[PDB]
């Protein structure tokens, strides 16, 4: 629905 | 970039430093694609010539055995063992496991293990006993510096990821042609199934393969395709790239400012229903702290 995510971020858990 | 350690350099030769490694002379190469269905974000293209300079880049990447070695000498302090965890596949923590709560936006496959890190990939109880010659994982950015300094080495940029993964091929999709499996056979190690619910695990892995699984690009290169995700030198963008310039178009370095830092090839988690993103001319980056169960690194080095 949005873009794929292969790399996921520590600052997207935040 | 400007890397602060807390080990010295050591001295080694340049016979010590090639060792594993294939040189890849000067030259030009088309790099980019232009796959209609890539997702514009990535900003696979323009297609553009490309020249580099002579370089010598790794035929495998970095081994747990290696790294170990690494931080036997130095007593490096990874990333993950900084924070406390890293992420690990869902199908990969064991029941039990304490996992905390975090949720990667769009991605709820991520889970955030503490005690997860290099030697124990799965969280506490893991190991890599039976894994000495896998790819290192979970070693962010900074921990591949940290490692390819004191190896007398750096990280590729993503030109010369590409062109070496390239393997002397024309815009091809995959590094070994256009045929994801030509013959039948399995060439990388990537998902095959239900993404993310079920791995068959056709091509031999539902995890990590050793660093020398599958034939080789027709530079001498393992496993640039699949596997694990491995990081680049540039800092990331979708467009630094598109212009035409000197500092795009001769050894490229990439913009000097970013937030988070180019991988490529992908990993044992693609799948073309989902990233479709282990075809040579993909991209995708990562926070330079991040680290993750499917992501680790190959070296270069100026000769
Ligand atoms: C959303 O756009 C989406 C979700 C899963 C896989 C692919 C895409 N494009
Ligand atoms: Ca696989
Ligand atoms: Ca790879
Ligand atoms: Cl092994
Ligand atoms: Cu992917």
């Amino acid at each position: 629905a949005t873009t794929p995510l292969c790399g996921p971020s520590r600052a997207s858990i935040l | 970039h400007m890397p602060s350690f807390d080990f010295d350099i050591p001295r080694r030769s340049p016979q010590e430093i090639a060792k594993g490694m294939v040189a890849i002379p000067g030259g030009t190469f088309r790099m980019g694609g232009e796959d209609p269905d890539a997702f514009p974000e990535d900003g696979e293209g323009p297609v553009r010539t490309v020249r580099l300079s002579p370089f010598l880049i790794d035929r495998y990447a970095v081994s747990n055995r290696q790294f170990a070695a690494f931080v036997k000498a130095t007593g490096y302090v990874t990333d993950a063992e900084r924070y406390g965890w890293s992420f690990v596949f869902h199908a990969h923590v064991a029941p039990g496991t304490p996992v905390m709560d975090a949720v990667v936006p769009e991605a709820p496959w991520w889970v955030a293990v503490p005690g997860a890190y290099w030697k124990a990939p799965e969280g506490p109880g893991s190991s890599i006993t039976d894994r000495p010659n896998h790819p290192v994982v979970h070693v962010s950015w900074n921990d591949a510096v940290a490692y390819a300094t004191w190896a007398g080495k750096r990280l590729p940029t993503e030109a010369e990821w590409e062109m070496a993964a390239r393997g002397g091929l024309d815009q091809a999709r995959y590094p070994w042609g256009n045929e994801l499996t030509p013959r039948g056979r399995h060439r990388c190690n990537i998902w095959q199934g239900t993404f993310p619910v079920h791995d068959t695990g056709e091509d031999g892995y539902t995890g990590t393969a050793p660093v020398n699984a599958f034939a080789p690009n027709g530079y001498g290169l393992y496993n640039v395709a699949g596997n694990v995700w491995e990081w680049c030198a540039d800092w990331w963008s979708a467009d630094w790239h598109a212009t035409e310039s000197p500092a795009t178009r001769i050894d490229p370095r990439g913009p000097e400012t970013g937030t988070a830092r180019v991988t490529k090839g992908g990993s044992f988690l693609c799948h073309e229903s989902y990233c479709n993103r282990y075809r040579v001319a993909a991209r995708t980056c990562n926070t330079p702290d991040s680290s993750a169960a499917h992501t680790g690194f190959r070296c270069a080095a100026d000769p």
